[PDB]
């Protein structure tokens, strides 16, 4: 757990950073995107309800 | 060479530069210009969410957003004062509203059959004139084909028409007399108006167009 | 208008088509994942 | 439903902020029991 | 002057300006405002007393100006700060409600009262 | 004819300097602020649940 | 930056593809038609 | 000659009917405001603005006729 | 030329038409007042300043097809 | 040929008189936004979208009637 | 001559016939926004149905417009 | 000769006003439409049918106009 603390005390990228960087340690992000380019929506899930919903109404 | 074939290339270059010299450095925050192409993104997500709403909502998406991005597009070279529209050749605009017409008569044939003509059945009635009822819906099922088209072709292509008329004759009100050449800067702020106008007109085409093309499609894969 | 009636038709329609087709596939396979990364990303972040 | 019944138990969800005093809620429960005649003859009494 | 009026408060009894939901949508009233009857809708309701502002949750009832300029408006309970989502969580249980079953038309009320929780 | 259409495109991003493009900032840096407050968030949101 | 992702939309607009080719062969067609009034 | 120059005066005639249309669009949208002012009170803040759109789009329209007026009579 | 003077006071009288659209224009503007103001006895003081602009719009529209007019008359 | 030449212009003015009919047009669809809100200001955003589609179409028609003039006009 | 005069008068008047369709269009959005203004929630089944309307009115007006094109053109 | 041919293509577009009533018309059915069932919420179910004729009965004078001008323009 001090180990822990100290991980993400070392690396945080909160103020920004290229979504590639989390692709390449979380190669998990780009095949979430990819699951959904596949399955036909360009909606992700819950993204709404603590991100905009970025529409004139 | 061709200043059609010119004005492509202007086009693909100030759309490469809303996902490259806007979108700066790919930021899990998201550049300020490009905040622009993420409400783009989520308003036209939510519109055809809304409008077609399938699972084939986000599977018609990218013709539904480039249907958009060239309309937003081509009404900002419309504002530029020497550069003339791809959308003011409206064989090109005309075109294509006949051709993704053509497009949805053929995916909805082959997807329903020859109860295709089932959506031409509007609803239940007395049965001598139901036959009445299938014609006049046939008719404005290809009514749909070009009305979509000249419906933006006339709006841009009269736009840039009527601030050249206006601008031409405010040249010629400096060349009548003296009364006339005081005040000059007030029919300059009239086209000022008209210009703030334009813009409008062309923002809002493009979302017009791809409602349109949204109701049609919903009429198409769900039969009305 | 005598203007906006050519003979070039086809010459045009040529090139305004090859426009569509790129636009289409460029936006479809490049820049839309591309901010459909950004949303993913940002929702997975939320989540941890 | 009848209008006033529709105000009424517009009201008595009103009274949920949790903080509100105990007369209100006292005046959003009831527990008097309807008693049903006619022509003497009782329908069972049911709760009000 | 609004007499504003409960079966256990009664918070106004000149008002200058009240703005209020009725079912014909929304009212204004400024000074002498047309003498009617109007039935209160479960509102989020102003009522200005000059500039003085006071916001009221209002759980319907009714507004009447009278010609003699009394704004009797009568309604079961009252302010706005007392809406304050515990709320939120009874309306999701109201909404599973329906699907079982007077209480049909409960449930359609509690989301009517959904809209008016949302509404603060 | 067309210099005065050039005035008028003069003055049209004049306009948009003057009245935009400061609303345009505020709107970009308000919107910019709500993800990384999310973002940031979250991230604390797991260092509390290390510490429990 | 850029990373591809392949969409369906190769074989799922089929029928929007084919009313092109169509139109591509008439319009060849219009501009003869055309230069030929 | 005569003819073609009698067309242009005449036609300009013609045209100017075209403004009618704006001219009672601008008193709908007028006649919106006032009847919605004395609904709320105080909804003009919003309201006012969006009074002054409306009356500018349907103007336009009237514009449009006089220009198309002006390409008769001048040009 | 008598069809070129002709012509001027035909399309004169073409001109003419457009300023009955303004006409109804303004009663538009001048009804709803009317009804506005009965309807909150009191809005009057604020509605009075909208009520002349909405009536100099609504006329403006009729003016320029009545400067139509006089370009053809005198012109 | 100073028949057609009468003609193209003639025919121009003729059909400007369509566009009078969106002049109207355009101000009934904001006059229903108007009375909407005064009536109800919380439905807004959500009409919001409706109004500008409305204004659009309402609109179109009028340019439909102004491409024909300048067909003749210019064509 | 008087024939190619004839259809560009023809073509002029048949222009006027866009006029009704105009009005139309602007009757069908109005009662949209007066019906979705009172309901707060009409609108999911109604905005289908004014979409319809829209394009039936203004179809009448793409009648007057196409006899237009072949008075024009033609 | 040329006056006759001249009278078919001058007397279509005579013929072609007519059409512009029923647009209204159609439109007015529409409207009804709406406000019926935002009226109620639920008598659509009848009205909708009934709608349908309604729409086709306004539609059909534009229709027989159509079919005159059709007979001056072809034929």
């Amino acid at each position: 757990l001090q180990s822990t603390l100290d991980n993400i005390q070392s690396a945080r990228p909160f103020d920004e950073l290229t979504v590639d960087d989390l692709t390449k340690i979380k190669p998990e992000i780009d095949a979430k995107v990819e699951e959904m380019v596949k399955k036909g929506k360009w909606d992700v899930p819950g993204y709404k309800d603590r991100f905009g919903n970025l529409n004139v109404m | 060479l061709t200043t059609f074939s010119l004005y492509t290339i202007i086009v693909l270059l100030v759309i490469t530069s809303l996902y490259t010299l806007t979108n700066n450095n790919n930021k899990i925050i998201g550049s300020r210009w490009l905040i622009s192409q993420e409400a783009i993104y989520d308003t036209i997500m939510n519109m055809t969410k809304g409008q077609i709403g399938g699972k084939n909502w986000g599977l018609y998406f990218p013709m539904i957003f480039t249907l958009f991005m060239f309309i937003f597009i081509a009404n900002l070279i419309s504002m530029i004062p020497y550069s003339f529209a791809l959308s003011a050749h409206l064989v090109f605009i005309i075109s294509l509203s006949i051709v993704i017409w053509l497009g949805n008569t053929i995916l909805g044939l082959y997807k329903h059959g020859w109860v295709f003509f089932s959506l031409f059945v509007p609803a239940g009635t007395p049965l001598p004139l139901v036959p009445l009822l299938v014609i006049i819906e046939t008719l404005s099922y290809f009514a749909r084909a070009i009305s979509l088209g000249l419906r933006l072709g006339s709006n841009i292509l009269a736009g840039h028409l009527l601030m050249v008329i206006l601008a031409g004759l405010t040249f010629n009100f400096m060349l009548i007399n003296l009364f006339t050449l005081v005040f000059g800067f007030v029919p300059l702020a009239m086209i000022l108006a008209i210009m703030m106008l334009e813009f409008a007109i062309g923002i809002i085409q493009g979302y017009v167009w791809a409602i349109l093309t949204a109701s049609y499609l919903k009429d198409a894969v769900y039969l009305h | 208008m005598p203007q906006l009636v050519p003979f070039y038709f086809m010459n045009q329609l040529t090139y305004g088509f090859l426009l569509m087709i790129t636009l289409l596939i460029l936006f479809s396979q490049f820049f839309l994942p591309m901010i459909l990364r950004l949303y993913v990303s940002r929702l997975f972040i939320s989540k941890l | 439903i009848s209008y006033a019944a529709y105000l009424n138990v517009a009201a008595q969800a009103i009274r949920s902020t949790e903080l509100q005093t105990a007369s209100v809620l006292n005046r959003s429960q009831t527990d008097a029991f309807y008693t049903q005649y006619k022509n003497a003859s009782e329908p069972t009494p049911i709760t009000k | 002057k609004l007499q504003f009026a409960l079966p256990h408060e009664t918070l106004y009894s000149e008002v200058t300006q009240v703005n209020l939901p009725a079912k014909s949508g929304r009212i204004g009233v400024l000074a002498n405002h047309v003498p009617t009857v109007e039935q209160l809708l479960p509102g989020v309701v102003e009522v200005m007393e000059g500039s003085n502002s006071k916001k009221f949750f209002i759980s319907g009832g009714f507004a009447t100006v009278q010609p003699d300029s009394q704004l009797c408006v009568t309604a079961i309970e009252a302010p706005l700060e007392s809406f304050s989502e515990n709320i939120k969580n009874l309306l999701a249980e109201a909404k599973k409600n329906v699907s079982s079953s007077r209480e049909a038309a409960e449930a359609a009320i509690q989301v009517e009262v959904l809209e008016n929780l949302q509404s603060v | 004819d067309e210099s005065i259409l050039l005035l008028t495109f003069l003055g049209f991003t004049g306009l948009v300097a003057k009245y935009l493009a400061p609303a345009y900032k505020d709107f970009a840096d308000a919107r910019m602020k709500k993800v990384s407050d999310v973002l940031n968030a979250s991230r604390n949101k797991h260092v509390e649940a290390v510490k429990d | 930056m850029l990373k591809r992702f392949p969409t369906p939309i190769l074989k799922v607009y089929w029928p929007f593809f084919v009313a092109g080719a169509a139109v591509y062969y008439g319009m060849s067609k219009a501009a003869d038609l055309s230069s030929n009034t | 000659m005569q003819l073609v120059l009698a067309a242009k005066y005449i036609g300009a005639g013609i045209s100017t009917i075209g403004l009618l249309g704006a001219g009672i669009g601008i008193a709908i949208v007028f006649a919106a405001l006032i009847n919605g002012v004395s609904r709320n009170p105080s909804i003009k803040d919003t309201v006012f603005p969006m009074a002054i759109l409306g009356f500018a789009l349907s103007e336009a329209t009237g514009l449009f006729c006089l220009m198309v007026s002006f390409l008769l009579l001048f040009g």
